[PDB]
């Protein structure tokens, strides 16, 4: 089972730099290309180099020499991205993936991908959230199904984890994108229930917040 | 460098119907070789990009062979020839003829059904937020279809457009339909001010815009 394994989201300071980790697994590292491409806001794709890790081989896009240095270590499977002196620009998802297509059979193997590095270049300051439940009045949609929600709001930097019942209930969830406004996130999420389960079995409202060691867990009170 | 344009930027296809994309480039990708690398890349919500095809029309291994593609030159088209709740996603043309490789701008297909009216919840500020000082009014549009929606806020009469934080979900693979949060906030003092709080929006499956509010006094 072929694996691609990148680190954690980074918040950087503009002007500093980074480097973005593809730990491989799964095959012979050495005999593959490994590729960095870059997502920016949704769709919008572009591709910056590649490396032969079996011998330190790489090919950059023109627009990114100087800013990207991709390295290799075959002792551990690990193919690395450094990006220097980040900009507003640089704020993206980056993934890394064995593409597949080897040069000599002039054709294609299959392409794994990492799940991408989320990077974020600002000076704002680091901020906990602020959890807050939301039991019905109104919002109780009347008898048979009832509608709980979760206010997750001022904090940064993204992500946030939010579950509910420790990930058992996981059907009638939704959790909304965060939506950044003033220097600070805000998201929320809703989860529709019978009648019959709630108030009478609890539900709870489980945040993670990384970045600043936030765990939080709310009950959602009558 | 290459410019590959995509055309449509969306389609909305009903399941068990065709749909094709197409991808245009600025220069042949014709390589000297005689080999033409264009490539169809899948990228599904909250996943990785995933290639469905290489060499124009080569299936990658695990790719059903209801996807097909075609062309030569600077014209390329993928095609579905029955689509399933599965092909959610946003579709991407990417050349590896010239160098640097580029990327089309990606075509989001999205699954067209029928029509399914919002369910509404509006929530008051909890205690714990009123205690800090501030106060959100929280109202959950669920599952509908179409994405077309407008929500309004409106405090004893009049419209807010101040303070409103809305947030939308992609197309659910499981209904096919959308979600939406609209998150009113205030000071607790001129919560404590007004009496009626109202959710309003206007949604095709309705002739009257659809309501949800409540009074808040005490007792
Ligand atoms: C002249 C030249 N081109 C080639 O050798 C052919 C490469 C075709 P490939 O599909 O691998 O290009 C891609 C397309 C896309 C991606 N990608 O999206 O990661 C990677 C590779 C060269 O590189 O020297
Ligand atoms: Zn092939
Ligand atoms: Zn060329
Ligand atoms: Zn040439
Ligand atoms: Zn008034
Ligand atoms: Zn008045
Ligand atoms: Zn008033
Ligand atoms: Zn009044």
């Amino acid at each position: 089972e072929m694996q691609l394994q990148q680190s954690g989201a980074e918040l950087l300071r503009p002007g500093t730099s980074v480097k973005l980790s593809c730990k491989t697994s799964g095959y012979i590292f050495t005999s593959y290309w490994i590729h960095w491409v870059k997502q920016r806001s949704g769709q919008g794709l572009e591709w910056i180099a590649r490396i032969y890790p079996g011998t330190g081989s790489t090919y950059y896009n023109e627009k990114f020499k100087g800013k990207a240095t991709l390295t290799a270590d075959k002792s551990s499977s690990t193919a690395y991205m450094q990006l220097s002196t980040l900009k507003s620009e640089d704020s993206a998802v980056y993934f890394c993936t064995r593409w597949g297509f080897i040069p000599v059979r002039e054709d294609y193997v299959m392409d794994y991908w990492g799940q991408g590095t989320l990077v974020t270049v600002s000076s704002a300051k680091t901020t906990a959230p602020s959890v807050y439940p939301l039991a019905p009045v109104c919002g109780d949609t009347t008898g048979s199904s009832v509608t709980l929600g979760c206010l997750v709001k001022g904090y940064f930097p993204e992500p946030v984890t939010l579950t509910w019942n420790s990930g058992s209930l996981s059907s009638g969830v939704h959790t909304f994108p965060a939506v950044l406004q003033s220097d600070l996130y805000t998201l929320s999420s809703s989860v529709t229930v019978t009648s019959s389960t709630w108030p009478s079995q609890s539900i709870t409202c489980n945040v993670a917040h990384p970045a600043s060691s936030t765990k939080v867990d709310k009950k959602i009170e009558p | 460098d290459i410019v590959m344009t995509q055309s449509p930027l969306t389609l909305s296809v009903t399941i068990g119907q065709p749909a094709s994309i197409s991808c245009k480039s600025s220069q042949s990708l014709l390589y000297s070789n005689g080999k033409t690398y264009l490539n169809w890349l899948l990228q599904r919500p909250g996943q990785s990009p995933k290639r469905l095809i290489h060499l124009v029309s080569k299936l990658d291994s695990g790719v059903p062979d209801r996807i097909t593609g075609s062309g030569s030159g600077t014209d390329f088209t993928l095609k579905i020839s029955r689509v399933e709740a599965a092909d959610l996603g946003v579709y991407y043309c990417v050349q590896g003829t010239h160098f640097p490789y580029t990327f089309g701008g990606g075509t989001k297909l999205e699954i067209l059904r029928a029509d399914a009216a919002p369910t509404v919840s509006i929530f008051p500020p909890s205690s714990e937020q009123l205690t800090s000082g501030g106060a959100s009014v929280v109202c959950f549009l669920n599952n509908f279809y179409p994405k077309d929606i407008n929500v309004k806020w409106k405090i004893d009469g009049s419209e807010r457009q101040n303070g409103v934080l809305n947030s939308w979900t992609d197309q659910d693979s499981k209904d096919s339909t959308y979600s939406m949060s609209s998150t009113l906030t205030l000071t607790k003092d001129e919560y404590e001010r007004h009496n009626s709080y109202t959710c309003e929006a206007t949604h095709k499956t309705s002739t009257s815009p659809i309501v949800k509010s409540f009074n808040r006094n005490e007792c």
